[PDB]
RNA sequence: GCACAAUCAUAGCACAUAAAAACGUUAGGUCAAGGUGUAGCUUAUGGGUUGGAAAGAAAUGGGCUACAUUUUCUACAUAA
């Protein structure tokens, strides 16, 4: 290490935008958080699940609408209405406790 | 609805986090530092401690998206092990096949 | 220690990097 | 009440030209196709399966749009659009001698809603040190100011550039580069004495 | 001296398509391209292939329709080049109170767009001879007695310009 | 018999700017397959001999992912599924091509570029200097 | 004025047709923006503002309310190479983030002060 | 005993179709691939972006044509543009059949922000490959 | 016809490996990958926040380090 050494890197930096000043390498995770993108803002992290709501009340609503037929939506209601018919429904709100 | 209560949470959980991903972003600049003297990253400590527990990052947990299995979820695919499976043997994603070697 | 002064808007101007 | 129509089979010519009737890509429709293909696994005691419902036939991607013919056909049309390549730049070595310099751009296709892919940001550039008008002084401070980024052995200097967003930023941050160590690779500042 | 560089041609965005388009003609032994290539759903006769046509586009206009009904299921964009066309329509007015802005945004979406007028001359406001021109064009386009009801209303309150 | 005429009308103007050139154009095509990567070499040497390209054709060496899944779903370690994930790679290597040329073959490339294939095009952009390095002093 | 649009409408009234051909299929989605832009570019429809490399690399003209031979410099230099080396965000967000640490700094007078070293 | 995609033998009456009659371990061998696009390569992504995609589709057209679709879908994707290609029986009349291939090509489209093209190919019944 | 076999994959054969192994026994394991019939909750066996989910009297399964001289350290492809 020489002095026209350090100098030549010195000039380096300057020219190619990196840090010109010596600095530790803990102070370098300052540089690469902004140099990188943060975690929680990537695409693949933000957008990982896309919207259940979305896909379950589209398709909700085509099958009210007459459009989609979800055969277990309709086996979950005629089983649900057999089981009502049998006896055994689902409570009303207030009363299962008490009542 | 989503698949479970857990999901759930968990989309919240990356919502909070995309949101105050800006103001930790800048607020661990002040901390992870030896320039900037200590007495401004004790405060800064406490800063950071004031945000809301679920706007870290940390919170996130990778599940799965048919079926939000907390573990054997391949990153790539962002699918279980076994929701895989059951779509490969059913031939509906390209080139996977089974290893014979 | 010791720093060289690095001429930047001068480079800009000349290379049209402002 | 229940229509069976015959399909266009009976109706081809045999002089009929294909790409008329299979212009563009195609789901590989039976019903225009006057080949009698089997594809499949046959049986101990059958055969593979015919072409009408032939899920495999499905499966597989045609190339009933791109025969020869029809090759031929769309690239006769697109000689207009074409330019002429000049001869005089045949050889590499003077196309060394008249455009020193190459501008290495990465481009890529992939099929779905998103064409952004951050792998197209990186431009290289590539300049033969052997063809500018440094000094000695010069080229001996070039070397130790780009360092690791000139090879010795080939003498040519490689700049690969990915900070900027876009591929047009960073060929301009290329350019940029590449002038201002060309202007300083001939200041001579008071720290070169020692 | 020794270098030859030659000059660009510069094409439309579908010119080198349309090249291609001109290399294949009309087809002899095909049915038309909007309907189905197989057999079960080739048009036989006339009016199958006029009702087939009106069938598709019962479905697509019914789907554009659904699409007006529920925008929220469509507002998530995943295309980058943003295609505006591909985005759900809104019938509704971006203020209420404001009359110079609800006229402007009735005009363009009949019934509607002749209660405005009543909404905004309630308040006692003048209105200049730019948004009354094409009020009366909305009805013009549309559109005995509300006509002369209109009609009265271009000239008594304000003096519309002859132009409009 | 009934062809239509005057079937020609395209809009190609000469502009004064330069086209551009290019020294080498790299073609890498990866696939699951290799039948259909033969099918598009076949088609590309077809489309560049019309146009007088010279293309060098050489086959890059393939790619294996594998990656090792459980058997069964609950506990059942010993027994494994493997998963394999292949890719094959083609290069079209084209030379002396010029802006005009590079654009229209690929725009006949990727109008017809399969679904089950993948392309990386690589441009050798010719230039010869700058203005601020051809003879400056300072 | 409507009329004109009327007339519009009633010209593409004569003008639209069912699709003949896969070639016109496609013409129109090119025309209307569904097909991409052959050949296939990676940045088609994102301009960034327009901005060149002078606004991502160079920011050192954001700098000038600091104290030059203070840390604050040593601390933003840092920040201004990480910003310069980050090809995702846009200016407009550097230059908030460039922003926010500027007013948290002048927000923030009394542990500067307190800390021994001269800030303004 | 393997029993991911496999249909298990009964007493010699059931007819199977081409893709349920191989085992698992023939896909690239024997059967091809019911989905092509280029998330699944080596060095491509958005593999999961296409994956969700295709699952969705696969229960939107089993919900769409209920009862009428024969064998499982063909779900190519080519230049931004994907392509749908279905097996149904002639069941529901011709003009049914384009009412919902209209309302499917004017959905999917505006749903996924891309254009879909969807063909049909009507067959009198489910082609039984082994015995039947 | 299903198993076996052959064929296929380990980019040339053969070999080996890989892969495959029907019908069934163990009321074998999985209601906690996921959906589920039956039987039970609805001011709670439901939905959220915070803090803890120790520790070892003792036994045991499987791996790593070794118990050295065919060893340990040093530079080093293996003559110190
Ligand atoms: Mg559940
Ligand atoms: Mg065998
Ligand atoms: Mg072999
Ligand atoms: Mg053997
Ligand atoms: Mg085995
Ligand atoms: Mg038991
Ligand atoms: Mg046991
Ligand atoms: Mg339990
Ligand atoms: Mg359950």
């Amino acid at each position: 290490l020489s002095e026209y050494a350090v100098r030549m890197s010195r000039l380096s930096a300057r020219l190619f935008g990196e840090v010109a000043r010596p600095t530790d390498s803990k102070s370098m995770k300052v540089v690469k958080l902004f140099s990188e993108q943060p975690l929680a803002k990537r695409k693949e992290t933000y957008d990982w699940y896309p919207n259940h709501n979305t896909y379950f009340a589209l398709m909700g609503t085509l099958r009210f609408l007459g459009l989609y037929r979800d055969e277990h939506q309709d086996f979950r209601d005629e089983q649900l209405r057999l089981k009502k018919l049998r006896g055994k429904g689902k409570p009303r709100k207030g009363e299962g406790k008490r009542a | 609805y989503y698949v479970d209560w857990k999901m759930l949470r968990d989309v919240k959980r990356r919502k909070m986090a995309y949101e105050y991903a800006d103001e930790r972003l800048r607020i661990n600049s002040l901390r992870k530092n030896t320039i900037l003297p200590k007495d401004l990253q004790e405060v800064a400590d406490e800063e950071i401690a004031s945000l809301p527990r679920d706007s870290c990052p940390v919170r996130i947990r990778n599940r799965c998206v048919m079926t939000s299995r907390p573990r054997g979820v391949k990153r790539r695919w962002r699918l279980s092990r076994i929701v895989f499976r059951h779509l490969a043997d059913h031939g509906q994603l390209s080139g996977v096949q089974r290893a014979m070697w | 220690a010791a720093a060289a002064a690095a001429a930047a808007a001068a480079a800009a101007a000349a290379a049209a990097a402002a | 009440r229940r229509k069976a129509l015959p399909p266009r089979t009976e109706k081809m010519a045999v002089d009929q030209d294909w790409p008329s009737v299979y212009p563009v890509a195609a789901p590989f429709k039976p019903s225009a196709v006057p080949l009698p293909v089997r594809m499949g696994y046959p049986v101990k005691r059958g055969v593979p399966m015919a072409k009408e419902g032939n899920l495999e036939l499905l499966k597989i991607p045609n190339f009933l749009h791109l025969t020869p013919v029809a090759i031929k056909r769309h690239c006769e049309a697109l000689k207009d659009f074409c330019t002429e390549w000049p001869a005089a730049l045949d050889s590499d070595e003077k196309c060394e001698k008249h455009f020193p310099i190459e501008i290495d751009t990465a481009d890529y296709v992939s099929a779905g809603p998103s064409i952004r892919n951050p792998k197209a940001r990186v431009v290289t550039l590539r300049v033969k040190l052997s063809s500018l008008n440094l000094d000695d002084h010069a080229k001996k401070k070039l070397i130790k100011l780009v360092g690791d980024r000139y090879c010795k052995s080939t003498d040519v200097l490689t700049i690969k550039t990915d900070r900027c967003p876009l591929k047009r930023q960073n060929y301009d941050y290329a350019v940029y580069l590449l002038t201002v160590l060309y202007h300083e690779s001939w200041k001579t500042e008071e720290w070169e004495k020692k | 001296e020794e270098v030859v560089i030659p000059k660009k041609k510069t094409w439309d965005k579908v010119a080198i398509l349309q090249a291609l388009a001109s290399t294949v003609h009309r087809d002899s032994t095909a049915a038309p391209y909007v309907f189905q290539d197989d057999p079960y759903l080739i048009p036989t006769s006339s009016v199958e292939s006029h009702s087939f046509l009106l069938a598709k586009k019962s479905g697509e206009n019914a789907a554009k329709f659904i699409i007006n009904s529920y925008p929220k299921y469509f507002q998530k964009d995943i295309a980058e080049p943003h295609i505006p066309c591909l985005m759900p329509e809104y019938f509704e007015p971006q203020i209420e109170d404001v009359s110079e802005a609800a006229l402007q945004e009735r005009i363009k979406l009949n019934y509607n767009f002749q209660q405005r007028e009543q909404s905004e001359e309630l308040e006692e406001a003048t209105e200049a001879d730019n948004e009354k021109s094409k009020t009366k064009a909305g009805h013009h386009l549309g559109v005995t007695w509300r006509t002369k009801n209109n009609a009265e209303r271009i000239f008594a309150l304000m003096p519309e310009k002859n132009a409009h | 018999v009934d062809v239509p005429k005057d079937m020609t009308k395209p809009e190609i103007t000469i502009s004064d700017e330069p086209d551009t050139l290019y020294k080498r154009l790299s073609v890498l095509v990866k696939g699951h397959d290799k039948a259909v990567l033969d099918s598009y070499e076949y088609f590309a040497v077809l489309a560049a001999k019309e146009l007088g390209i010279s293309i060098k054709v050489h086959e890059p060496p393939r790619k294996i992912e594998r990656f090792t899944l459980l058997k069964s779903v609950h506990i059942f370690k010993k027994h494994r599924v493997q998963y394999e994930m292949r890719t094959l790679y083609r290069c079209l290597e084209l030379e002396h091509l010029t802006g005009s040329t590079a654009d229209v073959y690929l725009e006949y490339i990727q109008r017809n570029l399969p679904e089950g294939v993948a392309m990386e095009v690589t441009k050798t952009k010719l230039e010869q200097l700058p203005e601020h390095i051809r003879k400056p002093i300072w | 004025s409507l009329w004109d649009i009327e007339f519009a409408k009633q010209l593409a009234a004569v003008t639209e047709r069912p699709f003949q051909n896969g070639f016109e299929e496609m013409i129109q989605w090119t025309k209307e923006g569904k097909l991409w832009e052959f050949p296939i570019n990676n940045e088609a429809g994102f301009d960034d503002d327009g901005s060149e490399f002078h606004e991502h690399i160079f920011l050192d003209k954001y700098l000038q309310d600091f104290p030059k031979q203070g840390p604050i410099r040593h601390f933003m230099e840092l920040v201004t190479c990480g910003l310069s080396k980050n090809p995702y965000l846009s200016v407009k967000q550097k230059v908030e983030h460039i922003e926010w640490f500027r007013n948290y700094f002048n927000e923030k007078r009394v542990i500067l002060k307190e800390s021994g070293i001269q800030l303004n | 005993k393997n029993r991911a995609a496999r249909v298990r033998v009964s007493k010699g009456d059931k007819p199977v179709t081409y893709e349920e009659a191989h085992a698992p371990h023939y896909i690239a061998h024997r059967k091809g691939w019911l989905s092509l696009h280029t998330g699944n390569l080596d060095g491509e992504d958005h593999a999961a972006e296409r994956t969700v995609e295709d699952v969705f589709l696969r229960k939107f057209m089993l919900g769409t044509f209920p009862g009428c679709l024969a064998d499982q879908l063909v779900l190519k994707r080519r230049a931004n543009q994907l392509e749908i290609c279905a097996l149904v029986l002639r069941q529901l009349p011709p003009h049914k059949f384009y009412f919902l291939v209209g309302y499917s090509e004017t959905l999917l489209s505006h749903f996924y922000k891309c254009p879909v093209h969807l063909h049909l190919q009507t067959v009198p019944s489910k082609v039984v490959y082994k015995y039947i």
